[PDB]
């Protein structure tokens, strides 16, 4: 799963 | 559920798809699709959901948490609504933490049958 920053 | 029920009104919205199927549908296009979307159930968290998208041919997932009043919240970030997520992603870039070569606005979808 695709973390932000 | 009772907070699916309206997601189902869009033509984005996938439901209960899985991890592998919602890829393959957004790969489909190669990096010709870049950008292509669709938002599905998450398998692995009960009850959240997922934006699965294409980045220059490659599938990635973010995961979506909707609030009991339909906000959205995608970690720091909050929507409004889903929709409001995906139009500021379709008009400002997707933070990832990938930076760079990960530079990527929602452009499309992939139509649920």
């Amino acid at each position: 799963y695709e973390l932000l920053t | 559920q009772k907070t699916d029920h309206f997601l189902s009104c869009y033509p984005w919205f996938h439901g209960p798809i899985s991890r592998v199927r919602a890829a393959q549908l957004v790969q489909l296009q190669g990096p010709d699709a870049h950008g292509v979307f669709l938002v599905r159930q998450s398998e692995s968290r009960r009850g959240e959901y997922v934006l699965t998208f294409n980045l220059q041919g490659r599938a990635k997932h973010l995961r979506l948490v909707l609030t009991e009043r339909g906000q959205c919240r995608v970690q720091h970030l909050h929507f409004p609504s889903v929709v409001d997520m995906l139009r500021h992603f379709q008009r400002s870039p997707i933070p990832l933490e990938c930076g760079a070569a990960c530079d990527v606005r929602l452009s499309g979808y992939v139509v649920v049958l």
